């Protein structure tokens, strides 16, 4: 009898990537699940090696990182792989969610939802991540953001100071964030498995949204090697940054230590929050700005309630296909604006892009869907 | 994993039981309790106790000789 | 020197299970610290504010803090002047460099006092005994310079002068500063300088016992209920024929 | 033959309001449940604190 | 360490072939009245008293 | 005239609603009364507090 | 249909402590599995709150802990619950393994073995744990121990300095240990689940070693409440220490900072390594001492290969029952000796206790077993 099937442990492994039936059909947009996995472990792995040298304490924070980069044998590649892997973890997270909407994958409620929980957590994690080196961006990045909870009626103040450990960002705040930045990726890693658990309940969706039961292939050969190649590609990219352009995606001013006295007129969160940043300030309101910022992400959990189409994938849906790309480009817009100062053109256009975003996901795509139904006679 | 209904085969046994709201939680707590723990203690003293007194004897004699080895040391050094 | 002696059980006012410290006695003790020990013994962890709830009061703490002059933060020219005394900072006193403690007291380190009661076996009693112990060297024996004699001490050859009986005072309201009265008070304060939480700890401990005293029986009567179905169950075996 | 099966006597375990074969147990129904539930209510009040 | 005349003679009298690591005292010092050593125990690195 | 426990069951223990309501209502009053009696017991067996020490320093 | 059974998540929870059939038969010696669980989380939980205030850096290490104990609101109970919970985690670990041998539980190879892996890891964890405050015991405790790998032929030196980050214990060593002390309990927590996975494959053993299939009861009521009461008892004990005798099991000299110059003639690892300590030095050998120290624990993985008896539990085995207690008392001996200086009585007796230990587990118990067989006519 084949021990690969009856042993309590292997079962799991057989079910994960050996015998599990998958669509003969999936394409590259399905790789980002392994890539996110890889990202998660590599992040956990370099992250740990930095912790054997990092510190905390506001006095030594910045000093330790430089210590690593200059003194620690090879500390530089580790440090930069960590910081660059962090960005890659967003590119993939972004692509994953993308793949998801286009193809209708979100119809797996539990799975999609666990994925939203996976999004907020890696966001919450990466945020704490950059506060650590204790640079300029780290300090006010850690300030501009956190504050937002001060917009919450009646108790906002209390919470923001409770998360702070003082009346501002200092002593109590760096150690806190380090510890949280340490325990979160483990918790995420658990949630991921539950994400994956619920996924195995239905198997994978595919480019046509049809149903591949009629043509499944074994994960064995097929998707293991198509995951390896894929991961090699992810390595190429991560290494391209680290080894040729280490600070290309990094704000040069998180160098130069903190300073509660300064604040360098510019300051934006790391690139991956720009679209969100743009939204928040494209609203003349403390409450509204943050309320809108929240909705900006928590709307993913709303998408399935506005599936209106009789087809699952957008593979055969030109109308929606157009609104999808309009969404992407528009997000690329928000990212760009977020990156600019709150001045003349930039204000009104980022204000339009915001409205577009919400109007597109909340009114346009759902209508495009119904018209397509009507066109097909459905 | 193993569930009820697929455990094993049982022939002819009746089991009478009673609702917890119909009986006492401490029937004869002391009346029948003490006698029984005496009985279980008795039933096991001889296999549990012996090694412990052995340790006990070796512990008191051991420290004894440790003090009487140095402190007692002088003793005599007469010339 | 190889042989040793251990302390007795002085019936402290905080030896009993749910026993608070004597706050009046913690006071006099700080006094013993300030006038006597403070010029040799660092106490890097306690501060004037720590004294606020304990012994002294608001204004009083301020005043005692102002009776010294600490080196405050640098100013515009990169100065580092001196200032009255806040409440904020601690008691970093006697010497800068650690070896400067050695240069004064001949090659001996008078260790931090925040430590003490929890860093030495016996706790208070060892310090109580080490202070009020001070006796005279019998036969055999030696000594280098003034490596004073003390039985309650590893090896008996300390480097610490016996600053006990020098009757210093300020025991407000009226308290005889005898050797023994002075030693109990230092220790009593030193207990508190090591375990400030001491009284709250035991206050909770009371509630912990008092709570468990209702819960243990209850959460036990609960388990009985549910198991009673099993405990009084009756079996009968009725095979065919 | 299955009519030889009498349920074994339990007087030895029964709550006192329930010893009488001639007394309806509905009378002590409330009292008995009340007690055990009070036991857990208090308990949980204790954990709550 | 400044060794006294008595200590020097005592080390020279030690039966060398009985040692776990055979070495004469005079090959471990340059001046007999001075022994200089690394305060690290060869077993597990503790500090010898 | 039924029983305390009986009447107690009917009006508050029967429904898991009132049952739970009873305990949250019963925990509030318990935390208060247990903290009073407890601390009091803690003080009564002590008295080298900073409570009876204050009387001396209302001034400065 | 009952969602408590078909929902991918609940299944697991139903299988863990609701519908799982267990022996109507187990007694208090089976509680230490929940207690170890509780221990593990509570340890993880206070441990984390200390990390939001702790540091690393040799300069601030000790200072931060005192900061917590004195300045951090309630930092003291947290700190002491952590340190005392650590001891409790050993009392239970000890009791668990005890229950195991007596009752023959070790016949579940995979489960037993995962449990040995669980033992070494919490040992390895707790070791790193006490190095953290950077006290005297912490420094040489961290020195006397670690060194041992220097007894390994040819490469011992290399490894001990590699684990050190220098030529002695300093900078590189405290941060390292903190990070490892942080990631280990998560890894342990995983291993625990696999331990528990393999356990569910057979269900639980019981006081008679017979087989309870003929009389199983639902975990529902029964063992959930008998686990609650139990946990309350564990709380009583943990709180008794913390709130009445905080340093009773703690070496008073881990107070007073480090000092590579000193070393206070006494020094022993925390109580729970005393028996092991005794073994190692009860051998006039660098290689033998450490070799014997290893065997002292790695012998558990040998026990099943020396099951000789035809009965599973020792419930009906007076001969072995005697040798079991002789083992316990003898371990209590090793613990006591370990706690004493390497002088007159203490040497030879701790030397005898060592031999006894190995001769008892390796020759005596296995023979007691065979004689019992012969006595019964088996
Ligand atoms: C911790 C970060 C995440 C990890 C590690 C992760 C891992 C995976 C893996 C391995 C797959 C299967 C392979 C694939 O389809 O690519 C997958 C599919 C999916 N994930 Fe995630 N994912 C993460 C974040 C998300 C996010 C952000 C979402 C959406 C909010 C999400 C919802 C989904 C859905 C709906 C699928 C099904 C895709 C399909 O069937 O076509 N997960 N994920
Ligand atoms: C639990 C494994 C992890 C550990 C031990 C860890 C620990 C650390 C430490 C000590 C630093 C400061 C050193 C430095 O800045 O280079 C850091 C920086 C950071 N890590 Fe992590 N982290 C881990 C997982 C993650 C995850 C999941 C993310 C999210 C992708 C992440 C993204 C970051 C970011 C954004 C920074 C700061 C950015 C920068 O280096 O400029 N790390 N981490
Ligand atoms: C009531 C005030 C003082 C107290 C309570 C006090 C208490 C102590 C204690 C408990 C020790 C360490 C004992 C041990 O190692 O077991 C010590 C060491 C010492 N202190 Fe004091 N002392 C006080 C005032 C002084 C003064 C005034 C001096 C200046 C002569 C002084 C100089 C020393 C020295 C030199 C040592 C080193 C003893 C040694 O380790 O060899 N201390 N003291
Ligand atoms: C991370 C520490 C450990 C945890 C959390 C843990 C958890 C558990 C739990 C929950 C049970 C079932 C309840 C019980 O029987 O008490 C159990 C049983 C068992 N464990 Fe562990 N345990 C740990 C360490 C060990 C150790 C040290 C061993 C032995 C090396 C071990 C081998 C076993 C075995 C053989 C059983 C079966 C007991 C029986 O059936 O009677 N595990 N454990
Ligand atoms: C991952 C959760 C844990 C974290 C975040 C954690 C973090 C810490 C930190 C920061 C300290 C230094 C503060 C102090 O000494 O009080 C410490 C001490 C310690 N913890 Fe942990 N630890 C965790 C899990 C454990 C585990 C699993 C054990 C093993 C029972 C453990 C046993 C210890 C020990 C022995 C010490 C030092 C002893 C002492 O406090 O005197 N902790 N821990
Ligand atoms: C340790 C490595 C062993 C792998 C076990 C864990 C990893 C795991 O479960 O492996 C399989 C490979 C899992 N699914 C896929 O990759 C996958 C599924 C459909 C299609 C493709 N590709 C192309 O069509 C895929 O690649 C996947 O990729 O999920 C990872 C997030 C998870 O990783 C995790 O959980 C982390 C929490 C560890
Ligand atoms: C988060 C709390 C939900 C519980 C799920 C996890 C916990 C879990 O799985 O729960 C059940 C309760 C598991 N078994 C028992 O307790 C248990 C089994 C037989 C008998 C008794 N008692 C008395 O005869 C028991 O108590 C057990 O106790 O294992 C713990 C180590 C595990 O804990 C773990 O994994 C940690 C890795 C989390
Ligand atoms: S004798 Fe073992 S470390 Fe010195």
């Amino acid at each position: 009898t084949n021990i690969r099937k009856s042993h309590p442990l292997m079962k799991i492994v057989n079910n994960a990537f050996i015998d599990l039936p998958a669509p003969s059909n999936i394409s590259s947009w399905w790789n980002f699940g392994s890539l996110l996995g890889i990202c998660l472990i590599l992040q956990i792995l370099t992250g740990l090696f930095l912790a054997m040298h990092y510190t905390s304490d506001t006095t030594t924070a910045f000093s330790s990182v430089t210590h690593i980069c200059r003194d620690v044998n090879y500390g530089w590649i580790i440090r930069y792989m960590h910081a660059n892997g962090a960005s890659m973890f967003f590119i993939c997270l972004y692509m994953h969610v993308g793949r998801g909407l286009y193809y209708g994958s979100y119809t797996f409620l539990e799975t999609w939802n666990i994925g939203v929980i996976l999004l907020l957590t890696v966001m919450a994690t990466a945020f704490m991540g950059y506060v650590l080196p204790w640079g300029q961006m780290s300090f006010w990045g850690a300030t501009v953001i956190t504050n937002l909870l001060s917009a919450i009626p009646y108790i906002g103040t209390n919470l923001v100071e409770w998360i702070w450990g003082g009346f501002s960002v200092d002593k109590a705040t760096l150690t806190r964030f380090f510890a949280f930045h340490f325990i979160l990726p483990f918790i995420i890693m658990a949630i991921a498995m539950v994400h994956l658990l619920f996924l195995h309940e239905t198997g994978s969706n595919n480019p046509t949204g049809i149903s591949s039961d009629v043509d499944k292939i074994p994960f064995h050969p097929y998707y293991t090697i198509k995951d390896i190649l894929g991961a090699l590609l992810l390595i190429l990219a991560l290494m391209l940054l680290v080894l040729f352009a280490p600070d290309l995606l990094g704000d040069p001013d998180n160098y130069t230590p903190a300073n509660p006295l300064n604040t360098p007129p510019h300051i934006k969160p790391e690139w991956y929050f720009l679209f969100a940043y743009a939204i928040l300030r494209s609203i003349p309101n403390k409450l509204g700005g943050v309320l809108a910022l929240a909705f900006s992400i928590l709307i993913l959990a709303l998408i399935p309630l506005l599936h209106t189409s009789k087809q699952r994938s957008m593979m055969f849906r030109p109308l929606s296909q157009c609104l999808f790309w309009a969404l992407v480009a528009d997000l690329l817009t928000l990212t760009w604006i977020g990156g600019q100062p709150v001045e003349h053109p930039y204000i009104t256009i980022g204000q339009l892009a915001s409205v577009l975003y919400f109007l597109l996901i909340l009114v346009l795509m759902p209508t495009a869907g119904t018209i397509e139904n009507k066109l097909l006679k459905w | 994993g193993r569930q009820f209904g697929h455990l094993t085969r049982v022939r002819h046994v009746i089991t009478y039981s009673l609702s917890p709201f119909e009986q006492r939680a401490f029937p004869h707590y002391f009346s029948k309790g003490i006698p029984n723990v005496l009985r279980r203690t008795r039933a096991c003293i001889l296999r549990v106790a012996p090694p412990f007194v052995a340790f006990y004897l070796v512990y008191t004699w051991g420290t004894q000789e440790f003090e009487k080895s140095k402190r007692k040391n002088p003793a005599a050094y007469e010339n | 020197s190889d042989l040793e002696l251990h302390p007795p059980s002085y019936p402290w006012s905080h030896r009993g299970l749910l026993s608070s410290l004597d706050h009046t006695s913690i006071r006099r003790g700080f006094q013993v610290y300030k006038q006597v020990c403070s010029s040799c013994h660092s106490m890097d962890y306690v501060a004037y504010r720590h004294l606020v709830g304990v012994c002294y009061t608001e204004d009083e703490a301020k005043a005692l803090a102002e009776e010294v002059e600490v080196q405050d933060g640098p100013n515009e020219d990169g100065e580092m002047f001196m200032r009255p005394g806040k409440l904020s900072d601690y008691f970093p006193k006697p010497y800068p460099n650690p070896e400067a403690a050695r240069a004064a007291n001949n090659g001996a380190l008078p260790p931090d006092l925040s430590y003490i009661v929890r860093a030495r076996h016996g706790g208070e009693d060892y310090v109580f005994s080490l202070l009020t112990g001070y006796c005279e060297p019998p036969t055999g024996v030696s000594l280098r310079e003034g490596l004073y004699f003390n039985p309650y001490f590893p090896g008996q050859a300390i480097g610490m002068a016996p600053p006990i009986y020098n009757e210093v005072l300020e025991f407000d309201d009226g308290t005889p500063a005898t050797m023994s009265q002075v030693a109990k008070d230092v220790c009593t304060f030193l207990r508190w300088a090591a375990e400030p939480e001491h009284d709250h700890r035991k206050r909770m401990g009371l509630k912990m016992l008092l709570m468990m005293g209702l819960l243990l029986p209850l959460v036990y009567a609960m388990k009985r209920h549910k198991w009673s179905v099993l405990k009084s169950r009756k079996l009968a075996y009725r095979p065919p024929k | 033959s299955h009519t030889d099966i009498k349920v074994p006597d339990f007087s030895d375990y029964r709550r006192p309001e329930v010893l009488d074969s001639t007394k309806s147990s509905k009378e002590s129904s409330e009292a008995r449940k009340g007690f055990s539930y009070l036991v857990t209510a208090t308990t949980t009040v204790g954990v709550a604190y | 360490r400044h060794r006294t005349k008595k200590e020097i003679d005592q080390e020279a009298a030690v039966e060398v072939s009985q040692l776990r690591d055979p070495q004469h005292d005079l090959e471990r010092v340059k001046k007999p009245e001075w022994v200089i050593l690394i305060g690290v125990c060869t077993h597990l690195g503790c500090v010898p008293i | 005239a039924p029983t305390l426990t009986a009447r107690l069951y009917s009006l508050l223990f029967r429904r898991t609603s009132t049952f739970a309501l009873t305990i949250v209502v019963g925990a509030l009053f318990f935390e208060r009364a247990f903290d009073q009696g407890a601390d009091a017991i803690y003080e009564h067996i002590n008295e080298g507090k900073l409570w009876k020490h204050i009387k001396h320093k209302y001034e400065n």
